[PDB]
């Protein structure tokens, strides 16, 4: 048994590509990721409910 | 029970007989207080 508050956790994924020079699709490390905003912050989240889902 | 932990925070296990919500106060449902307020649902 426990208390039922649920959390949804958004993590927002930026991708960036470009083509080659033979013509494959080269995805960039300069993708961002983005979390939900927690104090002030939006790169560390930690669950303070007593449920969540991710997505 | 009274509960004295590390620190001066006093936690208190309380049954009551009808439900209490979550960060509010007041078969026997047991809770754990922390300042008042339910903290912790034991059943
Ligand atoms: C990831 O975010 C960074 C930082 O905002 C983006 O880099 C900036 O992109 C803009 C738009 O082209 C430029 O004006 C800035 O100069 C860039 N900043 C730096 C520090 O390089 C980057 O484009 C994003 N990546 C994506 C959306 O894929
Ligand atoms: C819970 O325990 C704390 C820590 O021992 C108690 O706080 C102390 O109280 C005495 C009373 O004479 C003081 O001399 C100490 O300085 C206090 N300690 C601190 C860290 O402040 C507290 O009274 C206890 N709570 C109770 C028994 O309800
Ligand atoms: C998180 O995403 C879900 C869908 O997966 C959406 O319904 C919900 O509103 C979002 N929560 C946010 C953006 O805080
Ligand atoms: C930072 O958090 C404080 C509360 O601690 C809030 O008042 C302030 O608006 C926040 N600042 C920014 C830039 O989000
Ligand atoms: C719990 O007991 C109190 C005191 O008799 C009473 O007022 C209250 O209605 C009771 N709750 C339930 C759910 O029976
Ligand atoms: C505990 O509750 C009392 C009564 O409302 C309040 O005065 C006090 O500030 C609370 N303590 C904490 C640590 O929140």
């Amino acid at each position: 048994p426990s208390f039922y508050s649920h959390t949804s956790v958004n993590i927002t994924i930026d991708l960036g590509m470009k083509l080659s020079g033979y013509g494959q699709p080269i995805a960039s490390a300069l993708s961002n990721i983005t979390l939900p905003m927690q104090d002030n912050n939006t790169d560390v989240y930690c669950i303070r409910s007593n449920q969540f889902s991710v997505y | 029970f009274s509960l004295n932990t590390t620190g001066g925070v006093i936690l208190e296990i309380s049954c009551y007989n009808d439900t209490v919500r979550e960060s509010s106060f007041y078969p026997k449902y047991c809770y754990v207080l922390y300042n008042g307020t339910a903290l912790k649902y034991l059943g």
